[PDB]
């Protein structure tokens, strides 16, 4: 995998550059704001229970017909292959989130996911719901406006972290479609 | 188990990752290899096994040795007689997956729920870590069930010198990416067979029969889901960058691709021949040089001044080497490497629309509306 | 690829684990630890065609056997491969000053280097000789700082104890 | 015991390597976040008689329903071990913050506890509602300082999403 | 595997007959020169470390762009990983010179060989013209015409060993191709 | 396919290996002994249907208990059949002279046969019967010569310890 | 060690099988073959003293940086462990002359070999200009015969095979 660092070495990899002025200044704004995102990624994994419970209910909530018999999540342990299913792909926004790039992502969450879902007969659709509630919790948590649970944090806004992991969601959902 | 076999047939082959016992504190192979860019194996090494490593340990047996699938809490209670043993010491790794292999866990996913065809194929996988060699190695395996059934075809595996000299005693097994193959075709199988970090086995058909007889060939998008994923690349892939479009407008814009490089492939042959036309147009007058006292006034010995040519001079070497040489056939080779990167850049585009017609297909034979 | 990233995320998912707080302290040293090894990173793209060639002079000046005939420094083509060599390593150093660990170096420029210099008749301790002048010439402030020569220096003898 | 040593170190012992840059850039940021955490560490061991009779309450009040005749909290001396469990709880939760990581509360606190209190019919949300309450009873200013009250509250909802 | 003999008893074996006596007037004059079979595998394997040394790097000079960056024979597991792979087909090219028969180099080298090459990302037509290179090396080594090295055999002719190598040589780039 | 080239080659593919001094005696051997049992080949090519019909009996005289009913070989079908099964060896120790190994016995005629005439009732005693009445039947001047009726004699009896 | 009848009874070992006439028919080619090579066994061993001397200043008329100080060969104690390591090579040739293939080399000269010069900077260019010295000095009419001269010298060139 790669991060944010090894992404500016392997795009001056391909022209043999070293490292200039231009994009270390873009890196020395990553380690700047690094404060930033290790109290953003301390917001997700203490609530990261309560998310993926919040998740595939509301799923359900929505989706009645999932429960019924012929459904994806009918009995108690497809259930639970749903259940693991949402804190797998959190867990590794997690480490994307942290790491400053969609490389943990893409090599290994979204590497066959898709043809598995084929395979087993997931629903296809139902997967981008559950995706986007967990995507509609993240940003509740790195803006603090989640309803229940205020944490506390120090003075300053994070509007771009709050971005940063809303597109990794869409990277999910765009994959299994 | 002190026979396990009655044939006299002519041997296959091994691998050569295996223990040497002659030169053994060598390398050997995987040290260039996409053994990289695996995560390293785990062997027991502490007598302890602490509890976030018993955790750890145990996640790689259900990924490696298990099917990728998902064992529940009342799957891992039926490994709970063997879990009193593995943790003291009693029985080792080897014998801890052969456990696993034995259980009423490993024979309601990969023995009932799968076919028999099906059960051979994945003990390749799951014990030894590779593929059937060839058609040979696997109907051996068809005789030693025929003889003593499931616990004499499982522990064919876990008695056998290569297991030893890979695994040994204390390793868990593993896909193994070695750099020389017993056959060249048993790589592209390995990657069929564990193809992908999160895909299953469940529910998957029989892959490696017709490609073992030189009936289908192995596709190489298929190759490329097994093989491990490196950072840099001469063309990265677009596996999540294309778009979503109907199965006819992939279709066409393969065989457009498709088209392309035919044409650029008899571009790069007319490249060749006149490489080949260059070096015959000075061939009379370079082997006149060849024996010519051809002497220079300094370079060569420290005792003459040079100047910037006691080595070169501060940014004149290039990007590359080959690049500051004058010359007809250097300056031929120069189109060769720019016309065969547009050849390359669109043989691995063919590829990755080639995997999106068979991730669409699969949709259509599975029981849907399209 | 190893970095302090990449070790503590393959760290936690092997066991099935959430970033917990071993996992964010050590990401606290990347920041404390960064400003001693970029400035190095720096240092190294602002003034890098005159420390590769002082250095790829002196394997020519020390062993002027290479420049026989059969040898390994023959025509003018062998030679502009050997300060591209140095070139391509100072490149790789500064590739590690930039992600904080070894990785560039470890997949890039070590991983079969001895097999390569074996086959194609290369003298290793003539590539350690350049490497080995670049680390003995660095002035620790004239050059850098003080904690930045000991991050140059660092991934610079990384790359002698592996070459030989 | 994961703590931020014994993750490089147990990485570089799987991969045969010596401690490198990016081994030592970890235990950088140990001594950055310890003036925090051992802060809150002994300010906990000194508090420690009244938070976990502030933490046994709670859950007699949220849950009274216990003490009926012929289900779970029955008599005194039961009860006199459930302030035993939850002072064991903190007292692991002071061993995180020496330790620098989840090693003692995932080893001597979370492995087994799902079979224990199953088997022995002790519901986890008793436990969570003594331990919430220890969550929202830090006041940020008064109790320790600011940042110190981040990685006390780190451990206890670590704990709080292993039970439930 | 098959070897000469092997061959012979194959053909054979599909009509059902016995291997007679006027088809042992070859098999005879194949052992007659078994001889200069063994002297001519000899001048390979003896020379086989600078075979692919000046095959690889001869490939290199017709081809600058391997050792531009992204390139194929780029960086130093890669350089090392092609010349791993051009010593594994003069390996098994001469043991089908030794053992006769193209058999062991059809199924256990060139099986499967192009589309291995497409999924790694090798270039093909690059490797058809590194074991071309070899293919004229080897026919210079059995005939003993090597301008740099001779090595001393008795009299005599060895044409139809030099193309019969050859003859191995095109059938590796015909199945790469 | 066992022969000695295909064992040498066998040898040095499976630990990675050109072809040293070691396998290029062995084929040596190969062209020593080809004079031998090339000479018995021949012999046996010509005169295969006398062998046969000579050997094929020894087994019915001495085991006359096949041509009882409910037996083996009852009507005139199944008795040219055995008589086609003797063909079979015999052709295959023919291969074997011409290979130099026990290679076309094995797989072709050795693999798989004591499970055919073990469920097909056939008792392997009345195979043996006609390999070794075949083997003391020759004279070792008159036929062929001395060594090269060793080479016949030594795939016979090969046949004979594979049987039972 | 490796020989003629070291693989095939390896071979017949793994398979579980007596040995057959193809494993007799191999060692038929060591005793052809050993007229030849063991003829040039006691033309080294009577001569070896005379033809290390010899190798052994091809390697320093060569490389004469060598004598260098802070270079290999600098005293006359580090001059005398190269001459010392000339005549083990020389002398497991003669091993490899005497069994039958490169079996003596393999374990005793070549396994382990490349590992120990690249640690005590060894160049293996000087071990590979001794070795080729002594190939091109053989004349094949005056020092041996033709026969002998062509398993003496396949011996030397599977030694610069593997160490260059
Ligand atoms: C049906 C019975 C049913 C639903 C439908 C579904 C409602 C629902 N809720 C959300 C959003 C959130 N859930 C969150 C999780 C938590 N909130 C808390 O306060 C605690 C800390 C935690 C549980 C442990 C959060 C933070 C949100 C975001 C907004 C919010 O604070 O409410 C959604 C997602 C909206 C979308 O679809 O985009 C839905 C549908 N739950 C049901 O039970
Ligand atoms: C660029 C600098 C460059 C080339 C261009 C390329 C030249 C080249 N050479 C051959 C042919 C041979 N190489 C051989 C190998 C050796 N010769 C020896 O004597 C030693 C033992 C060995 C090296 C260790 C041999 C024998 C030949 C055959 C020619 C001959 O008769 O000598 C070719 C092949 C032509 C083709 O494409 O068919 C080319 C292009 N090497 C470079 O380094
Ligand atoms: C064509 C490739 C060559 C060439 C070949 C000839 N070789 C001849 C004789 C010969 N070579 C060897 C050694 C060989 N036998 C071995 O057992 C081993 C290794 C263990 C080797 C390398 C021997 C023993 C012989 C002599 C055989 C004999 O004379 O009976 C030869 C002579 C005729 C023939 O043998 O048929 C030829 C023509 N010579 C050439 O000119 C080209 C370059
Ligand atoms: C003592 C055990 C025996 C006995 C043995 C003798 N055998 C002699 C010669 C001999 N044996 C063979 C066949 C052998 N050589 C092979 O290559 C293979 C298999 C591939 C076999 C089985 C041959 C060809 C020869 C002749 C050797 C020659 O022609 O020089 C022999 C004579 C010794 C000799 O001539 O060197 C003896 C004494 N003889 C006995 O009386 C007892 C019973
Ligand atoms: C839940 C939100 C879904 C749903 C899910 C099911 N998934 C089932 C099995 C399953 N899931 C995965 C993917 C997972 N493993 C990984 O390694 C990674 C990423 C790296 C992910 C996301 C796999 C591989 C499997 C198969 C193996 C297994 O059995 O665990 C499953 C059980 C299928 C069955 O009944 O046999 C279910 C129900 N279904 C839903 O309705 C929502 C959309
Ligand atoms: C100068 C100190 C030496 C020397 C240099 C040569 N290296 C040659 C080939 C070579 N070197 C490498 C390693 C290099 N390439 C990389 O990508 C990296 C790391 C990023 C490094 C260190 C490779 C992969 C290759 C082969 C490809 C190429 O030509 O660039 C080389 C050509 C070999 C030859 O023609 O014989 C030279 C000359 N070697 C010398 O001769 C002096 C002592
Ligand atoms: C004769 C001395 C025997 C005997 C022989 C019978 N064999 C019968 C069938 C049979 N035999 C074979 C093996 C044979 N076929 C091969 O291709 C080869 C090797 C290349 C061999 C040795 C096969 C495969 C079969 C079945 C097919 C066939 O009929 O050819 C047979 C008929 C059995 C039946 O009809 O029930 C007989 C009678 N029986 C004797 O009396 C002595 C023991
Ligand atoms: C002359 C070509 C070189 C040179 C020679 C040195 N070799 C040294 C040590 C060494 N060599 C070996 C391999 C050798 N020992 C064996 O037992 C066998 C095979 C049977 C061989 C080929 C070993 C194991 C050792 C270490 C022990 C020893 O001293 O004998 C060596 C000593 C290294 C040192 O002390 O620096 C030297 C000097 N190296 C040179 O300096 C010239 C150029
Ligand atoms: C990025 C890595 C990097 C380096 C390692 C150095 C390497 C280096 N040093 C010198 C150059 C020098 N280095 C010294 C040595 C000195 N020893 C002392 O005790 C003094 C503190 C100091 C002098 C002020 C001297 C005297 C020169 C002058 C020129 C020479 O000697 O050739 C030069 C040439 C001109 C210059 O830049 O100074 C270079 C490229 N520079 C770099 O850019
Ligand atoms: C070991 C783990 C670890 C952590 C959890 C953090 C803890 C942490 N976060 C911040 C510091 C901060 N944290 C935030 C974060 C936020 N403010 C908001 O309004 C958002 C709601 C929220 C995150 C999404 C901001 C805006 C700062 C100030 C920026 C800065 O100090 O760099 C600081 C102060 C840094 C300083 O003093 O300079 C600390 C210690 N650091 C660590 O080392
Ligand atoms: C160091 C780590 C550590 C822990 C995490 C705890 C875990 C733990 N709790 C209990 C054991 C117990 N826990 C309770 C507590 C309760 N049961 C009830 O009836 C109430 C609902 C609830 C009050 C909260 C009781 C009563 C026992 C005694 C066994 C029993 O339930 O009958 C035991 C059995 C031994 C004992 O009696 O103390 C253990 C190991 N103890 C440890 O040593
Ligand atoms: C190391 C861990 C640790 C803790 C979590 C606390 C837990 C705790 N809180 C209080 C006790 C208190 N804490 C506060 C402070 C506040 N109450 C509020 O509701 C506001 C949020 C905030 C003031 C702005 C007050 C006012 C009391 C007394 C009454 C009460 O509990 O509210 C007490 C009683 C004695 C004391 O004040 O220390 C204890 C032990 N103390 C500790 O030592
Ligand atoms: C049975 C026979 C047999 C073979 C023929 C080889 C075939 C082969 N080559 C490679 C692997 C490779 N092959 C090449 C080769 C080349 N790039 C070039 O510039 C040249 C055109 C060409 C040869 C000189 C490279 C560069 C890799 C490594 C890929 C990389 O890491 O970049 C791999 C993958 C190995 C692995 O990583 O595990 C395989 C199976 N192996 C075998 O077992
Ligand atoms: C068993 C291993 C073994 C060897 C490989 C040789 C190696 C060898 N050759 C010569 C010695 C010699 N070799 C030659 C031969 C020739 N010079 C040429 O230029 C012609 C090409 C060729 C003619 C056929 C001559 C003329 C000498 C003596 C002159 C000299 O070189 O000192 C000597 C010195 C004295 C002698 O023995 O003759 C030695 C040790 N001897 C051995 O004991």
């Amino acid at each position: 995998m790669l991060d944010a660092f090894s992404r500016v070495v392997v795009n001056s990899d391909a022209k043999a550059a070293y490292v200039g002025g231009s994009d270390l200044q873009a890196l020395k704004s990553f380690i700047a704001d690094g404060n930033k995102r290790l109290d953003a990624v301390n917001s997700i994994v203490s609530n990261a229970s309560c998310m993926v419970s919040d998740a595939v209910s509301g799923m359900i909530c929505e989706n009645p017909g999932l429960i019924s018999p012929g459904g994806n999540c009918y009995t108690n342990r497809r259930m639970a292959a749903c259940l693991r299913d949402g804190e797998i792909i959190l867990r590794y926004v997690s480490y994307a989130l942290l790491a400053g790039d969609a490389s943990v992502l893409e090599d290994r969450c979204l590497n066959g996911l898709k043809e598995t879902y084929i395979a087993l007969g997931v629903p296809t659709n139902s997967s981008i719901r559950a995706v986007s509630i967990m995507k509609a919790q993240a940003v509740a948590f790195i803006t603090n406006t989640a309803t229940e649970r205020k944490m506390s944090f120090a003075a300053g806004d994070c509007t771009s972290l709050a971005s940063e992991v809303a597109s990794y969601f869409d990277r999910v959902g765009a994959a299994i479609s | 188990v002190p026979f396990s076999t009655a044939v006299r047939f002519e041997s296959p082959s091994g691998g050569l990752d295996r223990y040497s016992r002659v030169d053994p504190a060598a390398p050997g192979p995987n040290v260039i290899t996409r053994f990289l860019f695996k995560d390293r194996p785990v062997r027991r090494s502490d007598p302890s096994l602490s509890e976030v490593d018993r955790e750890a340990t145990m996640r790689t047996v259900y990924r490696n040795v298990m099917g990728n699938a998902y064992v529940m809490e009342e799957e891992r209670a039926e490994l709970a007689t063997l879990e009193s043993q593995f943790l003291v010491g009693a029985i080792s790794t080897r014998d801890f997956v052969r456990g696993v292999a034995k259980s009423a866990t490993y024979k309601k996913r990969f023995f009932e729920s799968v076919s028999q065809f099906r059960f051979i194929e994945l003990n390749f996988k799951h014990f030894m870590g590779r593929a059937p060699l060839d058609m040979a190695e696997m109907s051996k395996h068809y005789e030693i069930f025929a003889a003593g059934g499931y616990d004499a075809e499982v522990d064919s595996y876990f008695d056998s010198e290569e297991y030893l000299d890979v695994f040994g005693l204390d390793t868990v097994p593993y896909m193994r990416f070695r750099g020389t193959y017993a056959p060249n075709s048993t790589f592209n199988l390995q990657c069929r067979l564990q193809g992908g970090w999160a895909r299953s086995d469940k529910k998957l058909p029989m892959m490696s029969m017709l490609p073992l007889n030189n009936k289908a060939a192995i596709m190489p998008h298929q190759i490329v889901d097994g093989l491990p994923v490196i950072p840099n690349s001469e063309h990265p892939s677009q596996k999540y960058n294309v778009p979503k479009v109907s199965r006819e407008k992939l279709q066409r814009e393969l065989l457009i691709a498709q088209g392309k490089a035919n044409a650029l492939q008899i571009e790069l042959d007319a490249a060749y021949t006149s490489l080949a036309s260059s070096r015959a147009f000075l061939a009379p007058f370079a082997a006149m040089a060849a024996d010519m006292d051809i002497r220079p006034l300094y370079g060569k010995n420290p005792q003459v001044f040079a100047g910037q040519f006691l080595g070169v001079g501060a940014g004149q070497w290039g990007k590359t080497g080959a690049d500051t040489v004058r010359g007809r056939s250097r300056r031929v080779a120069a189109d060769i490497g720019v016309k065969e990167f547009q050849l390359e850049r669109v043989k691995q585009l063919v590829v990755d629309l080639q995997r999106a017609l068979a991730l669409e297909d699969a949709e259509a034979d599975a029981p849907a509306t399209s | 690829m190893k970095s302090v990233i990449t070790t503590v995320v393959s760290a936690a998912d092997a066991a099935g684990r959430f970033p917990s707080n071993s996992d964010l302290e050590s990401i606290q040293g990347n920041i404390q630890r960064s400003a001693a090894r970029l400035e190095a990173a720096e240092k190294l793209a602002g003034n890098h065609e005159a420390v590769v060639k002082e250095a790829g002079d002196a394997c020519f000046a020390k062993y002027a056997y290479l420049k026989n005939p059969g040898e390994a420094g023959e025509n003018q083509e062998k030679i502009n491969k050997c300060y591209r060599d140095v070139d391509h390593y100072m490149r790789l150093v500064n590739y590690c000053l930039v992600v904080g660990g070894t990785g560039p170096l470890d997949e890039w420029g070590i991983a079969g280097a001895r097999e390569v210099y074996r086959t194609l008749n290369l003298p290793t301790s003539a590539y350690v000789a350049s490497i080995a002048y670049t680390r003995d010439r660095l002035c620790v402030p004239r050059d850098m700082s003080a904690q930045a020569g000991v991050e140059f220096s660092a991934y610079l003898d990384y790359l002698i104890n592996a070459l030989s």
